[PDB]
RNA sequence: UUUUUUUUUUUUUUUUUUUU
RNA sequence: GCUUGAGUCUCGUAGAGGGGGGUAGAAUUCCAGGUGUAGCGGUGAAAUGCGUAGAGAUCUGGAGGAAUACCGGUGGCGAAGGCGGCCCCCUGGACGAAGACUGACGCUCAGGUGCGAAAGCGUGGGGAGCAAACAGGAUUAGAUACCCUGGUAGUCCACGCCGUAAACGAUGUCGACUUGGAGGUUGUGCCCUUGAGGCGUGGCUUCCGGAGCUAACGCGUUAAGUCGACCGCCUGGGGAG
């Protein structure tokens, strides 16, 4: 929901090596900068639920794709974190 | 009260739930232009006007006319008037000068004030209502074309603007809606302000009734030396009118002049 | 750019008035870089009902490519205008160019 | 036959009660008659396919 | 058929063989092939091959005999952890004496008589009548 | 609805607005409509006159 | 798919055994 | 280690839109005055108003209230409900696809979470036309009535405790089920597209087919015949909602 000046700058950042532009570091760096722009514009239309249940469900998966990644993973989400915050 | 922000009263934990409780609103000091109302009723010198107690008016606003119409403006403020429930602000023009103005609800950003002939149909001081389109809201007119706001305040009696009505003769109001005035009058937009402070109870008494005056609390009820009525015991039990007057209906006026009402449909 | 198929109805005989009030339509358009595929002046044309007494109106049709900012102007821009028997408003699936 | 030069050519389809006749007459593809079916709407609503007798 | 592994294996041999088929062939499972394996030995199909033998198709000739079903008399009888393990002696002994089940244990699937002449118990897959 | 009659000697030629709106507009309507329950009956009849 | 030409008419007691 | 259950991008495609917006159009009241004179509504039969202070109607001039009449369907969508014109914004669900990227992050649920047809509480009203109550004239074995003019509420609802009953495969979760064959529809691969669709083929839906199962109607594989993960309900009269 956001531009190519912030999304090519988060596969550049949080990828590895070649295609790894929808991987699970990459995928959850996009979900959080994403919310992240949509609570700045979100603020408008005044009844704009139509809009919600998608900002809601993205970040009920960025919440569920870390309790994954540390079972999967323990390297991937514990570096994750200290880039992102997210635990919450 | 369904509107926001609608300050609700406290819990039961005190006789006084209500009144109202909105932040925001007083300030001081009394700015350098104002003005008070005088003493008791002292007419000379039978007192009509009943009950009295006549304390502490206190302070009124002093702004009326408020022609000021082209030179544009911007807000500080909004306040109280406790002498109309109003949502009164404070208007500084920019050719260097502050006035008090009977606002909308939230017209503060610090905004665009302006108004005029043809010039602006925006936020807008006094503005005639024959340069400008159809709308349900209104406010002040001039009650007369040159006298002064018939509305001092933003109180929910939306007065309305007809389109093409019998030569420029607008508006569509509360107690007779042929009133039949020309849209050589001016508007300023819009009637809610402060909803909130006359959509409910302020008291059973608070402070506007009790700290500087009397109401009217009796008539009828107590000593015949007044009323037509009624003998003692508890019992009265008569025919008993507002004499020489009447009441409940009957209609009082004849002649005058304007007296432009033209179909008053009544009940 | 949503292409909108706009019929607008003037008053029949001010055949001096409208030449130069399409250009005060037009000029709504070119300010939003907004571009008119066809434009068309129907006439002094009959009515399918009694609608401002004169029985006939002054018909234009246009299609423009102009966004959705300037439509509720035109819409205004229509309606407070005393000359304006009635306005209306059809959009996409492509773009008309060809005249009527 | 989806826009406005081909349907001022397709008013055979309009039976004396003013409306527009089911197909079983000719026999139409379902692509082609739900065109025409909407390219009939836009000369409707802009009365360039004026609709019977009296308007 | 995931819920229950591996039931399907006996519900296949009732449908396809009331269903007019000589034939059934399904994807292959832990249990299933011996399953096929001991059917065929006593003889209740007439073949059963397998195939693609790198992830193979199990795949059994059924015994179309009057049109009917000759497993229309089997029960599947242990289920998702109520499992039913019985004793040497406890095992089935069905139909007044002419039998059978079909079990495992270990030493494989096998059917209930070759289990008690080994002396064991076992987990009871099906009532083959 | 507009039809007019020529020479007229009472001509009758008037005859041809039964194909739907002189004629078929009572469907609905008559003192009163039906109000409750013709909705599935449109389509209930579809299948009475199948011969 | 509009279906009010008047509203009502007390309890009984009939009752050809039986296993098949 | 995989079968990729699960999603996020990429790329397309329409309708009676979850919430705010803009709002297109018959009748017809009753009036300013333009008229024809006595008769207009109403019924199993007519009535109380009414009529030389003219029964409507019918023009012209005006003041108000604001259904969706249909390309509208021999139909379209939807979780139910439930909207009928079209549009601007928030842009539900989806779901036809070159694929990319991770490998069960999964299904299905009780207490709760939302939603919630009838109805009361509203708090202030938006205050047509019809019609419970309202108000009678009338048909009178009593009508405490149904007419017929007159009559509100229901129309709908900003906003929110709403349980809730007729929203029944008298019925969830579903994968495997591959004799099928016949229509009703939707999107779509391939054809000298001489073509009413030929060869195909999923989805949405219905039709209604053996071995079995089996009373009597016949139901005949996705359907009750196999196989199963539960969050359940199931404690007999009358005691009860």
């Amino acid at each position: 929901s956001l531009s190519t000046e912030a999304t090519a700058k988060i596969v550049s950042e949080f990828g590895r090596d070649a295609n790894d532009t929808g991987s699970t570091e990459v995928q959850v760096a996009l979900l959080t900068a994403q919310i992240n722009h949509l609570q700045g514009h979100f603020a408008e239309h005044k009844k704009d639920h139509h809009s919600r249940r998608g900002l809601l469900r993205m970040v009920s998966q960025r919440r569920k794709l870390l309790d994954y990644l540390k079972r999967k993973d323990v390297a991937r989400y514990t570096r994750l974190i200290e880039r992102l915050g997210l635990r919450r | 009260v369904k509107c926001k922000p609608t300050s609700p009263g406290r819990r039961h934990v005190v006789k006084v739930v209500n009144p109202e409780l909105h932040k925001g609103k007083p300030f001081a000091p009394l700015l350098e232009k104002n003005s008070k109302s005088g003493g008791r009723n002292n007419n000379g010198r039978i007192t009509t006007r009943h009950i009295g107690g006549g304390h502490k008016q206190a302070y009124r606003i002093v702004d009326f006319k408020r022609n000021k119409d082209g030179i544009p403006a911007v807000v500080e403020r909004l306040e109280y008037d406790p002498n109309r429930s109003a949502n009164i602000a404070l208007v500084l023009y920019k050719d260097g000068e502050r006035r008090y103005i009977l606002a909308p609800k939230g017209l503060k950003a610090g905004d665009q004030i302006q108004s005029g002939v043809d010039a602006a149909i925006k936020p807008g001081n006094t503005l005639p209502m024959r340069n400008i389109p159809v709308g349900s809201t209104v406010h002040n007119v001039e009650m007369k074309p040159g006298k002064g706001g018939q509305l001092a305040r933003s109180a929910g009696t939306y007065v309305q603007i007809v389109a093409r009505d019998g030569a420029y003769v607008t508006l569509r109001l509360r107690s007779g809606e042929m009133r039949k005035v020309e849209a050589d009058c001016r508007a300023t937009l819009g009637e809610v302000g402060n909803a909130e402070h006359m959509l409910r109870v302020l008291g059973k008494a608070g402070a506007a009734r009790w700290r500087g005056v009397r109401p009217t609390v009796r008539g009828t009820a107590m000593n015949p030396v007044d009323h037509p009525h009624g003998g003692g015991e508890g019992r009265n039990f008569g025919k008993h009118p507002v004499t020489p007057w009447g009441v409940q209906t009957k209609g009082k006026k004849t002649r005058s002049n304007k007296r432009t009402d033209k179909f008053i449909v009544r009940r | 750019m949503r292409h909108y198929e706009i019929v607008f109805m003037v008053h029949p005989d001010q055949s001096e008035q409208v030449p130069g009030m399409i250009e005060r339509y037009t000029a709504a358009i070119t300010g939003a870089e907004g571009k008119i595929h066809r434009l068309e002046d129907w006439g002094r044309r009959q009515l399918a009902y009694p609608i401002n007494k004169l029985h006939k109106a002054h018909y234009v049709l246009m299609n423009v490519e102009a966004p959705q900012e300037v439509i509720d102007e035109l819409e205004t821009t229509f309606r407070f205008n005393d000359a304006v028997i009635r306005s209306m408003v059809m959009r996409t699936k492509h773009a008309v160019t060809e005249a009527s | 036959e989806i826009d406005y030069k081909d349907i001022a050519t397709l008013k055979n389809y309009i039976t004396e009660s003013g409306k527009i006749v089911p197909s079983r007459i000719t026999g139409t593809r379902a692509k082609y008659q739900r065109q025409l079916a909407r390219a009939i709407k836009r000369a409707r609503y802009l009365s360039l396919l004026p609709y019977t007798d009296r308007h | 058929s995931m819920q229950d592994p591996i039931a399907d294996m006996l519900t296949r041999i009732r449908n396809g063989q009331a269903a007019n088929k000589a034939a059934v062939t399904m994807p292959s499972s832990k249990l299933k092939v011996a399953i096929a394996n001991v059917l065929k030995e006593e003889g209740f199909i007439e073949d059963f091959k397998v195939e693609g033998d790198t992830k193979p198709e199990l795949e059994l000739t059924l015994k179309y005999f009057q049109g009917k079903a000759v497993v229309e008399s089997i029960q599947r009888v242990s289920r998702p952890g109520l499992r039913i393990y019985k004793r040497k002696d406890e095992l089935p002994k069905v139909m007044a004496g002419l039998g059978i089940a079909v079990v495992s244990t270990s030493k494989g699937v096998m059917t209930d008589r070759a289990a008690r002449q080994a002396g064991l118990g076992g987990e009871i897959i099906c009532y083959v009548a | 609805i507009k039809v007019r009659e020529n020479e007229p000697f009472d001509v009758a030629l008037r005859r041809f607005k039964r194909s739907c709106e002189k004629a078929g507009v009572l469907a609905e309507v008559r003192r009163r409509e039906f109000y409750e329950k013709p909705t599935t009956e449109r389509k209930r009849a579809k299948a009475s006159a199948v011969k």
